[PDB]
């Protein structure tokens, strides 16, 4: 009688993602995903191999496409009618 | 409740008008303002789908450049297609999006648009501006090709000055993208050739610039038998729109190759005053229409034009390019805009201060003679013919004028200087700016002013085009004055809708 | 039973009213900075229309305050119970009376 | 039914209007607690209506239109009148008992 039916549950967490053959460490407090490369990897073409966020959650980034991670990339995860923003960054290890 | 109606027709008292958040003729969205236009012709729908940049007064500190599209069959009626290219992230290279271009490849039946993303507070080692591409299957939804990142420093061009990718296809079937960038501290329009819009080869430098200035939104096209490059000057002192002429593409390239300065005509290629910027053209196959943005004024005051440079963004203005037999280009009113005005309003004289005389519909004015007509409306079209005694007279048209009006904003067509000047008359007597044109040899002028809300475009004998932003103009009387010569005005007609 | 239940806006209605106020004032609704993201456009006449809306799941950066639709009046109200038990004994006579 | 009125009141009390009038006009000669305010004659629906109506601060499309009492062409503090009267015209009650 009062609910607007906007499916506010919306599990938008991100479990783990992997760029090519490198895993990423996810920090939820600042919504960050850090991926390190062994100080020689080409960081302009990385294929999004696998990612699992939650059930019914959709992300702007697809699977199988290659992206340039020379700069941090904003990723939007949408579940139902809610959305959540993350920053994916790749560092050349020093 | 009973509404009270004030007799607008009959009182010349100055009135404090107000503008609406949305405009009909000169399109402007109810939210925000339009920036640099992106004209485009759809080969499928056979119409004009012009994009633009959305600007807000409280812009976000990191990423402030939403992109919206405008669809229109002609230059009069416009509709909004909504947001097309979303603004980038805070740390993404496309946080701020610059002017670009758009082509429709029929090989894959896809619309490819190219834009310039500007990094927010970029680092020294990071390119400030990067050209990126987005693809659409039906001009409705757009996906940014994250695999494409064209860097200016790759080919030796400036990292912080790489703007305005204008894409066009020649007859041979290859596509060329022009970038108005800087090379070793010198302005250069660089050309990149491609055959599939995926691999680009730098074909050297397409053109050089003129006393190391900077141009904005270059556009190269062909009109019948001449090649024209139209651009907007980034210099604060000039801040206007200029163009060059050429018989062939090679001729245009050789033009002003190294400071040659071969101006297209005696007016140095002037087309409009500072109230018209980022003029870019597009053709439907029979007509050429140019879109620009008339800037607003700080504090909605016509007097405060703006030091150094005018305020960014404003109202979208569409004009029709006119080609003469000598290759000169002049701006004309669109036919749809001209035909939109249907109803006619009778005019009459309210003020008689100078020594003019009235003979039916024909009025003769001498030195210091000013005649004030009735109030205007939200949309107005004022057409009349002026015959001057000689080719050195100073007549003018003043808006925001009334019996008790302390100040009025005037446009004086000075034949001695062979130009027109927009100034703030009355208690200020301040000269704002000017625009040059060609004085007719028969001392005859056909003055037609098309005014939508606050924007007004004046055409003089199909040769002079003058754009102005005059607040409080609507529902206010307008006057005709003379200062040095003698004038005879006739065929005064006012049309509204 | 509580009958005078004031009809207040839910989450979606509140977001729609916020968007309408923003577009009426001419500002950008996405600048609300309240976790609301509005998908909206213009009609033929240029009047803004709101196709859809989305919300951030957590109202705070610490992810400690999830967004939800709450009926505050229903939460604070209930079905009240009233009990009454009275017992009176009177005894009257011409020589004396009591109650 | 009843009618209430105030006959005598100190000048300072009438001026500050703690007993009615909102500090604008003296409550003397009116019902206790009566308030003085503006008059809302609908809302503006077009810029033509806004221009036709007398000038006022903050006038815009979709805003409240205030009547000009003195017909001076401007809406100010002088365009106020008695509008609130906290006295019912009549109060009635009915009791029905059927056996
Ligand atoms: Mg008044």
């Amino acid at each position: 009688d009062f609910k607007s039916g906007l499916r506010l549950d919306g599990d938008v967490w991100v479990n783990s993602i992997r760029l090519d053959e490198y895993a990423g460490t996810v920090d939820y407090q600042n919504k960050a995903i850090v991926v390190g490369v062994p100080y020689d990897y080409d960081i302009t073409r990385m294929v999004v191999t696998e990612m699992n966020l939650s059930e019914g959650a959709k992300a702007s980034i697809a699977i199988g496409e290659t992206i340039d991670f020379s700069l941090p990339v904003s990723l939007t995860v949408k579940n139902g009618d809610v959305q959540m923003s993350y920053t994916i960054t790749v560092k050349r290890d020093e | 409740p009973i509404l009270t109606q004030k007799n607008w027709d009959g009182t010349a008292t100055y009135f404090q008008s107000s503008d609406e958040h949305g405009f009909s003729m000169y399109y402007k969205p109810q939210v925000g303002f339009v920036g640099d236009p992106m004209p485009f012709y759809d080969p499928v729908a056979k119409d004009f789908k012009v994009m633009y940049l959305q600007d807000y007064r409280p812009n976000p500190e990191a990423t402030y450049h939403p992109i919206f599209g405008v669809a229109t069959k002609d230059g009069a009626t416009y509709e909004s297609l909504g947001e097309l290219i979303s603004c980038g992230g805070r740390d993404e290279q496309d946080a701020a999006i610059g002017t670009g271009g758009t082509i429709y490849n029929p090989a894959d039946k896809l619309y490819y648009t190219f834009y310039t993303g500007n990094k927010f507070k970029p680092s020294s080692d990071q390119n400030a501006q990067v050209v990126m591409v987005a693809t659409s299957p039906d001009f409705k939804t757009w996906t940014k090709n994250r695999t494409f990142y064209l860097k200016g420093d790759t080919y030796g061009y400036d990292k912080n000055d790489f703007r305005d990718p204008f894409l066009f296809q020649t007859e041979d079937g290859v596509y060329h993208m022009l970038i108005a960038t800087r090379k070793n501290g010198k302005g250069h329009i660089a050309e990149f050739t491609s055959a599939d819009l995926k691999e680009w080869e730098s074909a050297g430098t397409f053109m050089t610039m003129m006393w190391d200035r900077f141009y904005e939104c270059p556009d190269v096209f062909k009109m019948g038998d001449w090649w024209y490059l139209i651009y907007s000057e980034q210099a604060s002192f000039m801040r206007k729109v200029q163009y060059f002429k050429g018989r062939t593409l090679e001729d245009l390239k050789a033009t002003t190759a190294n400071d040659a300065g071969i101006w297209p005509d005696n007016r140095e290629g002037m087309l409009d005053s500072r109230a018209f910027y980022a003029g870019k053209t597009a053709s439907d196959g029979t007509n050429r229409y140019i879109w620009g943005w008339c800037p607003t004024r700080a504090g909605n005051d016509n007097g405060n034009v703006g030091d150094v440079e005018p305020e960014w963004a404003g109202n979208l203005v569409a004009q029709r390019l006119i080609q003469h037999e000598d290759g000169t280009l002049t701006l004309g009113v669109p036919d749809a805009i001209d035909r939109k005005y249907t109803s006619a309003q009778e005019v009459k004289v309210m003020a008689k201060d100078g020594n003019m005389i009235e003979s039916g519909k024909t009025y003769t004015l001498g030195e210091g003679a000013s005649v004030i007509f009735n109030r205007l409306k939200v949309h107005n079209k004022i057409s009349f013919t002026v015959k001057t005694a000689s080719n050195t007279d100073r007549f003018g048209i003043s808006f925001v004028r009334g019996t008790d009006s302390a100040s009025w904003y005037s446009i004086h067509v000075n034949a001695d200087e062979g130009k027109a000047n927009f100034e703030k008359d009355g208690d200020d007597a301040k000269y704002l700016f000017d625009n040059k044109f060609n004085i007719p040899a028969d001392n005859e002028y056909r003055v037609t002013i098309y005014s939508d809300q606050s924007v007004c475009v004046t055409y003089i004998n199909d040769q002079l085009s003058f754009t102005n932003r005059i607040y409080q103009m609507q529902k206010n009387p307008w006057s005709l004055c003379c200062y040095k010569g003698e004038i005879t005005v006739s065929d005064v007609q006012v049309s509204t809708y | 039973m509580y009958q005078s239940k004031m009809n207040v806006l839910n989450t979606e209605q509140y977001g729609r009213a916020m968007w309408q106020a923003y577009v009426n004032d001419g500002e950008n609704p996405n600048g609300n900075a309240l976790g609301y993201a509005y998908n909206w456009g213009y009609n033929a006449d240029g009047n803004p229309v709101l196709y859809g809306m989305t919300l951030s799941k957590y109202l705070d950066s610490k992810n400690t305050m999830p967004v939800a639709d709450t009926d505050w009046f229903d939460e604070i109200t209930r079905t009240g119970v009233i009990q009454q038990y009275n017992l009176s004994v009177s005894n009257g006579s011409e020589k004396g009376s009591s109650f | 039914t009843y009618r209430n009125e105030i006959l005598e009141l100190p000048e300072t009390v009438a001026a500050n209007g703690k007993f009615g009038g909102n500090g604008v006009k003296s409550v003397v000669g009116h019902t206790y607690g009566a308030q003085v305010g503006y008059i809302a004659d609908g809302i503006f629906k077009s810029q033509d209506e806004v221009d036709n109506h007398a000038t006022q601060e903050g006038a815009a499309v979709g805003r409240i239109r205030y009547r000009d009492i003195d017909h001076n062409g401007v809406i100010d503090e002088r365009d106020q009148n008695w509008i609130y009267d906290p006295t019912p015209s009549f109060s009635y009650g009915l009791n029905i008992y059927l056996e």
